[PDB]
This record gives structure tokens, C-alpha cells and sequence, in this order.
């Protein structure tokens, strides 16, 4: 819903979208290869 | 304590880092965990 989100904010006024009460599965988003950077810090993104 | 280490415990660095940090954190904690031994044991010599 925020990745393939229609719509972006300016970066000045960026959004913030709150994540909670759901699972989380990240190597949906890591391996869909859409991505061209896919930095995560400290916890590499399959293992998060 | 850390000991300049992100976490007081093992599998705090273990389970979030890849090896080539986590030895890092590690090295942190053992040389203050080893430090404490020699401390104690020095102490309970004089002691003795």
C-alpha cells in the first residue's frame, strides 16, 4: 500500500505511514527485485 | 555491561549481524568479561 502507493509526498512534507497489528514478511519486498536499493542497516533484509 | 559492545548479551549481536561485525561486538564483550575474571581471580590469590 505505500510501495506500489499511487501516490508519493514531496520529500520536503514526506509521509509517514504507521505499521502495526499485521505480519510482516520482507522478502516479499527484498526479492521482487523492484527495487534498485534495498539498504538495510545493523539487520541485513532477509533476516529482519 | 557492553563494554563499548551494542549489547550486553551474545545473542543480541549474533542474531541480527552478519560474522564480520559480529565478532566485533563480541571482541568487545570478551575482553571485558575476560578482564573481569583475571580482576576476580587476582583478587581471591591475595585473598587466599
Amino acid at each position: 500500500e505505500v510501495f506500489n502507493a499511487t501516490r508519493f509526498a514531496s520529500v520536503y512534507a514526506w509521509n509517514r505511514k504507521r505499521i502495526s497489528n499485521c505480519v510482516a514478511d520482507y522478502s516479499v519486498l527484498y526479492n521482487s527485485a523492484s527495487f534498485s536499493t534495498f539498504k538495510c542497516y545493523g539487520v541485513s533484509p532477509t533476516k529482519l | 555491561s557492553n563494554f563499548g559492545a551494542i549489547s550486553s548479551v551474545l545473542n543480541d549481536i549474533l542474531s541480527r549481524l552478519d560474522p564480520p561485525e559480529a565478532e566485533v561486538q563480541i571482541d568487545r564483550l570478551i575482553t571485558g568479561r575476560l578482564q573481569s575474571l583475571q580482576t576476580y581471580v587476582t583478587q581471591q590469590l591475595i585473598r587466599a
